[PDB]
């Protein structure tokens, strides 16, 4: 039996990505940036390929690499450039064109897909593998019954009993 | 080893888990993220919030998946009508005494109670009684 | 939780603060150390509920912050655990009460028998409601759940704190009318000893009943165990 | 096989001194047959005592009704490093139930010998009795019996000259109804708040101090020496199949002669009330409702009560339960909504607050019932009330949530017309101000 | 839906509690909010700007507000000669509310039957 | 063994120690830590109200301080901020036990103050 998110339109998205002839499209390095038509100094900047960790404030795991095959979780991020305050109002000003484009719009299923996008666009990239969660609990409090075990204070000595 | 990884069934899917794992860990190894409020990975198990209630075959009651150990050949169901009714009822009990404080609360936007109410709870309430009020503490 | 204790947190008082002192006497310390020996040494914390009860008679019917801290030091446990136990159980008074603690049952088997009229009689006589102490410091009125005396409903329990640990008395008074509880309160106030148990029979044996909460109405009928008691007997355990 | 049950003879009653009429010392108890042939019974063996208790058909008298012989056999048979504990439940905080008070006050030597028999039957080295904290004189009488049994060598090393070691101790609580639950009683005995543990683990596997432990009722423990001396075939000759033996019944409420009386099981309610208790106040036709098993079981109306047997497998089919066999009788002058409302107040007051549905929903049930008593509600709020009880029941850690849902379910099921009339007629005094 | 305004309670305390819901819903991003806790412990704004030249006058901020603090009042005649006069800060919006409070309350006594 | 640590001999720079944002009585103990953001630091403004109000105008905090606490019978009070619940705030349930005219309880939405003489005191 096979049932891996088999009740939604994502079935019709996984295929249409493996249609023959279109599943083997490939370009040389930096070639997609030449035909993109954006200024060429944009590709002198550095990019980071990484999957963001779970927020500490909440316990849910949906925006992590646990659901990597279900949901795109890998991101492309750029270093910050200068910001200052507006003299009249105090609003935060910037001259960065890539200020929100990687964090809002570019999401990928795997690390290699984001690498392929960076390679064909000409961005130099560094890849950061996320830290793997550990599921095995401690030896103490491994199960619920270890809360009430004999490991709290040892086996009780029967020396204060009447008739000792 | 005497089969140190045991096989369970979560929604008719076979899952291999280490021995001593709970039902919640078997659900997590099947790619299902069970709602929870009192369970934590780093703390001891408590079992008092009743949000992690799933259905196990040949058990007439909902079990608390965080505390219940996983046995060999166990069949776990996480999407039956009794599981959804249990989740909505436990959420409704969690919200009757809670203060209408989301505008002034700092967890608003990253709240487990808000998001779990949006996903696993109902959209209405039927409670019109007075709530419990508690004084704050200095820590 | 009980009456008279509306706070589950500590409130400073000139009578009740961290500067207040508590210490056991010699005989009370003997009693407490005898209680501790009932339990294993590595599980000495099992003794907290009887020790806290003995401390409550020693301190005069209630537990102060100093008494709880002394008990915490004595059993080698953190004080927050002691505060948890003391706030969890109904008998533990954490504010100062009177010399005699009058507790009336209000659960439905006593309620059908007219416990409300007994409460009305007590409030009309003593002049206080539930949760209050008299201006003389004599009586404190409280409400309780079912006390396991339902065949002799309606009933009142009265706790004696005027003699310390050695003369502590927790006396049930059962099968009551307004006249019976008024007489019991007057007898206690005058310095006498009212009779314990039921006011119209000995025990839970078949006799009459309180009709409407105002009048005992005796009724005759079949009574069991009226003859001679059974002789010792055993079958042949061999075969 | 006998078909008609009831009218138990005085020579077949186990508790011959339940009224405290005779001498209460150890010479009076030993002359009345207690502590008789105890060394010979212990010398039969552990497996023999287990088999004899299994053949009697004795079920748990605490309120659930599990078979005592199989329950005692859950304890381990060999040594692993930990001792075993007998714990005897003498809380009795169930509303209506006052049988264990009589057993602890007037026949404590039966309880002490039964503690010895059960401890030998389960391999237990020590024993604890958890008496209610409100039961002060009962605790004093039990401690007198324990001191007397130590002074004659019945308890301790070489107990009764048999070679087995058993010690008995007295613990007492401080006023919590939830401490009658097994794991909550263990938690209070360990020096904590009385909050129940989740099962699994089970107390016979991991109980008091992490050691194998069995919790049993006072009345379950006390009848065991008489069963071992007089035989399991004698005990199982009373009552229906799978419902064997005799039972203490407490009859309270609107009854001419309220009584704690021992009787054969499977007796009808009408027989049990008209004899031994003088009947319903004002005649049997003045009956309105009866709770047959304490407070945690649903009530029954007059039609079911006339004919039903006071039995485990007979009250359950009548959508109720035997429980502790504490009988509460109401007449036609009773506001039954007000009575069940005070029961809801009790269950709100006695919630330990550990788990979400009990802690939050018992107060909600009490608020809804308080509004229903005055008729200040809507007709669909009755179906809402049933839904809320179904949301609490089966969804909590322990069985106090079920015990809080069950009286409201019985009230709705058997008196929904009364609740609807209370709602409709309240608008004869509330809609005259709206216009 | 006219000129935006900030409202008070009848005592004179601000209704706004810096929840940042109106800033989140604003499709034009015409609202900028900063806050900290006041010296009496209250949760209040230190900056509340509305760029009236970025605003689209949708009223979504009025819908998102749970305490009726931000409204669109009945004023439409507020044309200026410089564009700096149309970058409203918190003080001017409170001044607008103090000007238009009775009319806003009269309007809201009818529109609360529908909303 | 395990000697106590003297916190009173720990040095704190005087520039840092004199600049701690604290609170008046209000909704906290008086003198506990007051949360602040960076706005106004360049202009040397350490006060909440001065960051957006200019002049000797009457502040909203000075408006609410002139309204006396309100005597309420009971143990819990419901605060709407208006006679009409549709026109006020979301309902706030405020504890009233342990409260008096000198130490009243304050609504976190409206700043109105309440107390009760019903907790046996
Ligand atoms: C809320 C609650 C209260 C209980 N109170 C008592 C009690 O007072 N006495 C008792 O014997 N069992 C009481 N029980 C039942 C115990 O948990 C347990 O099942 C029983 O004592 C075992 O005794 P047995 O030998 O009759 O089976 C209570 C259970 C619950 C859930
Ligand atoms: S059902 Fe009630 S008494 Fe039992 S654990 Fe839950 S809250 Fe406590
Ligand atoms: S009316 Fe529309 S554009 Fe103007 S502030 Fe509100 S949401 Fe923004
Ligand atoms: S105006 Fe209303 S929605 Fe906007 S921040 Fe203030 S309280 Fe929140
Ligand atoms: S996560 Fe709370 S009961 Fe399991
Ligand atoms: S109801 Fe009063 S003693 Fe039980």
């Amino acid at each position: 039996e096979f049932a891996t998110a088999s009740a939604d339109y994502s079935i019709a998205m996984k295929k249409a990505a493996e249609i023959t002839g279109a599943a083997e499209s490939a370009m040389g390095p930096k070639e997609g940036g030449f035909t993109a038509g954006v200024p060429l100094d944009t590709f002198t900047r550095k990019a980071r390929i990484y999957a963001p960790a779970r927020t500490a404030s909440q316990s849910g795991l949906a925006r992590t690499v646990d659901f990597a095959t279900t949901t795109p979780a890998w991101k492309i991020e750029f270093e910050p450039t200068a910001k200052w305050q507006n003299p009249l109002m105090g609003w935060t000003s910037s001259a960065d064109p890539l200020e929100n484009v990687g964090r809002s719009a570019l999401v990928f299923y795997t690390k290699e897909e984001a690498m392929r996008f960076c390679e064909k666009l000409g961005w130099e990239y560094e890849v950061t593998e996320p830290n793997k969660r550990r599921t095995q609990r401690t030896k103490r409090y491994m199960q619920y019954g270890d809360n009430f075990g004999t490991k709290r204070a040892g086996v009780p000595d029967l020396s204060t009993l009447p008739s000792n | 080893p005497p089969s140190d990884h045991l096989e369970v069934f979560v929604n008719e899917q076979p899952v291999k888990i280490p021995k001593g794992s709970s039902v919640l860990q078997a659900c997590d190894a099947a790619g299902i993220d069970i709602p929870r409020f009192c369970y934590h990975q780093r703390l001891s198990i408590a079992g008092n919030c009743r949000m992690c209630l799933v259905e196990v075959e040949k058990v007439p009651k909902p079990v608390a998946s965080c505390a219940m150990p996983a046995g060999p050949g166990m069949k776990i169901k996480t999407e039956t009508p009794m599981v959804k009714k249990a989740r909505e009822g436990v959420m409704e009990f969690l919200l009757i005494n809670h203060p209408l404080d989301c505008p002034i609360c700092d967890q608003g936007g990253e709240c487990d109670l808000q998001d779990q109410a949006m996903i696993f709870g109902s959209d209405r309430s039927r409670f019109v009684e007075a709530k419990r009020a508690v004084e704050d503490k200095n820590l | 939780t009980n009456s008279t204790d509306i706070f589950n947190i500590h409130k400073d008082t000139p009578e009740n603060n961290a500067a207040t002192s508590f210490e056991f006497s010699e005989a009370t310390l003997k009693v407490v150390n005898d209680i501790i020996a009932r339990y294993p040494p590595n599980y000495k914390q099992s003794a907290i509920i009887p020790v806290l009860d003995v401390t409550q008679q020693e301190n005069g019917g209630w537990l102060s912050l100093a008494a709880m801290n002394r008990v915490a030091k004595l059993l080698d446990m953190a004080p927050i655990r002691v505060y948890e136990v003391a706030t969890f159980y109904t008998m533990f008074n954490r504010t100062k009460i009177g010399k005699y603690h009058v507790q009336i049952c209000g659960t439905t088997p006593c309620r059908l028998q007219g416990s409300q009229k007994i409460e009305e009689a007590i409030t009309k006589h003593l002049g206080i409601g539930i949760g209050q102490t008299t201006q003389d410091g004599l009586f404190t009125l409280g409400e309780m759940e079912c006390m396991g005396a339902c065949v002799n409903a309606p009933m009142v329990a009265i706790a004696d704190y005027t003699k310390g640990v050695s003369g502590f008395e927790y006396i049930y008074y059962e099968d009551l009318t307004p006249k019976d509880i008024v007489n019991i309160l007057d007898t206690i106030k005058k310095g006498g000893k009212p009779k314990p148990g039921s006011q119209y029979r000995l025990k839970a044996e078949p006799a009459g009943a309180v009709h409407g909460g105002e009048k005992w109405v005796p009724k005759d009928g079949e009574t069991t165990l009226t003859g001679a008691p059974r002789a010792p007997y055993c079958r042949d355990l061999n075969a | 096989a006998k078909t008609s049950f009831g009218g138990l003879k005085d020579e077949d009653r186990i508790f011959q001194n339940i009224y405290g009429r005779h001498d209460l010392s150890i010479k009076g108890a030993m002359s009345r047959g207690d502590w008789y042939m105890t060394k010979e019974i212990i010398g039969k063996g552990r497996d023999w005592i287990i088999d004899q208790m299994k053949k009697s058909g004795l079920r748990g008298r605490g309120g659930a009704g599990f078979p005592s012989g199989l329950k005692w056999s859950f304890m381990p048979k060999a040594s692993d490093g930990r001792p075993s504990y007998l714990v005897v439940n003498g809380d009795e905080s169930e509303p209506g139930t006052c049988k264990d008070r009589e057993i602890m006050r007037h026949e404590p030597h039966k309880l002490v010998e039964g503690c010895l028999m059960a401890g030998v039957a389960m391999g237990a080295r020590a024993g604890y009795i958890y008496i209610r904290g409100e039961f002060v004189q009962e605790r004093r009488a039990v401690e007198r019996a324990i001191s007397e049994a130590y002074a004659k060598g019945f308890l301790g090393k070489n107990a009764c000259g048999s070679g087995v070691d058993f010690d008995l101790m007295v613990h007492y609580g401080a006023g919590a109804y939830i401490c009658g639950e097994e794991t909550a009683l263990i938690e209070s005995l360990e020096g904590k708040q009385g909050k129940p543990r989740l099962k699994p683990p089970f107390p016979a596997g991991v109980g008091l101090y992490g050691c194998p432990t069995t919790v049993t009722n006072v009345e379950t423990v006390a009848v065991s020496p008489t069963i071992l001396r007089r035989g399991p075939e004698w005990f199982s000759s009373f009552g229906r199949k799978n419902n064997a033996g005799t039972k203490l019944f407490c009859i309270s409420g609107h009854v001419n002669r309220p009584v704690t009386v021992e009787e054969e099981m499977s007796i009808p309610l009408k027989e049990l009330i008209e004899r031994h208790a003088g009947g319903v106040r004002g005649g049997w036709d003045n009956l309105l409702a009866i709770i047959p098993g304490g407070s945690s079981v649903p009530l029954l109306p007059k039609k079911i009560c006339d004919g039903v047997l006071m039995d485990f497998d007979a009250l359950k089919e009548a959508q109720s339960g035997l429980g502790t066999a504490a009988v509460i009788v109401m007449d036609k002058s009773t506001d039954v909504i007000d009575a069940i409302a005070r029961l809801s107040y009790f269950y709100k007051h006695e919630s330990c607050g550990q788990c979400t549905p009990c802690r939050e929903g018992t107060g909600w049930l009490y608020d809804i019932m308080t509004r229903m008593k005055k008729g200040d509600a809507r007709l669909e709020e009755i179906d809402m009330l049933w839904e809320i009880t179904k949301q609490i029941e089966g969804h909590t850690i322990c069985a106090l949530g079920d015990a809080a849902a069950w009286p409201v379910q019985g009230l709705i099921r058997h008196f929904r017309g009364e609740m609807e009339e209370r709602i409709k007629s309240a608008g004869g005094k509330k809609k005259l101000a709206a216009t | 839906r006219g000129e935006h305004a900030l409202r008070r309670y009848p005592t004179g305390e601000e209704r706004c509690i810096a929840c940042k819901l109106c800033e989140a819903i604003c499709p034009a991003q015409a609202i900028t909010i900063e806050a900290e806790e006041r010296e009496d412990g209250s949760r209040r704004t230190t900056r509340y700007d509305i760029d009236m030249t970025k605003c689209i006058y949708c009223g979504f901020c009025q819908e998102a507000c749970p305490v009726d603090a931000i409204v669109e009042g009945p004023n439409f005649e507020f044309s200026t000669e410089t564009r700096e006069e149309l970058l409203y800060d918190k003080q001017k919006l409170l001044e607008n509310g103090d000007k238009w409070e009775t009319e806003i309350a009269t309007n809201l006594r009818t529109e609360s039957l529908y909303r | 063994v395990v000697p106590t640590f003297d916190w009173k001999k720990v040095p704190v720079p005087s520039t840092t120690a004199k600049d701690i944002p604290v609170t008046v009585k209000g909704a906290t103990p008086a003198g506990d830590l007051r949360a602040t953001s960076g706005l106004g630091l360049g202009d040397g403004i350490k006060n909440h109200t001065d960051k957006w109000l200019d002049g000797d105008k009457k502040s909203p905090m000075e408006y609410i301080n002139e309204v006396a606490p309100i005597k309420v019978k009971g143990l819990v009070v419901a605060s709407y901020g208006s006679d009409d619940p549709a026109l006020g705030c979301p309902v706030e349930y405020i504890n009233l036990k342990g409260t008096s005219l000198e130490n009243p309880a304050v609504c976190k939405y409206t700043g109105n103050r309440y107390y009760s003489d019903d907790w046996k005191g």
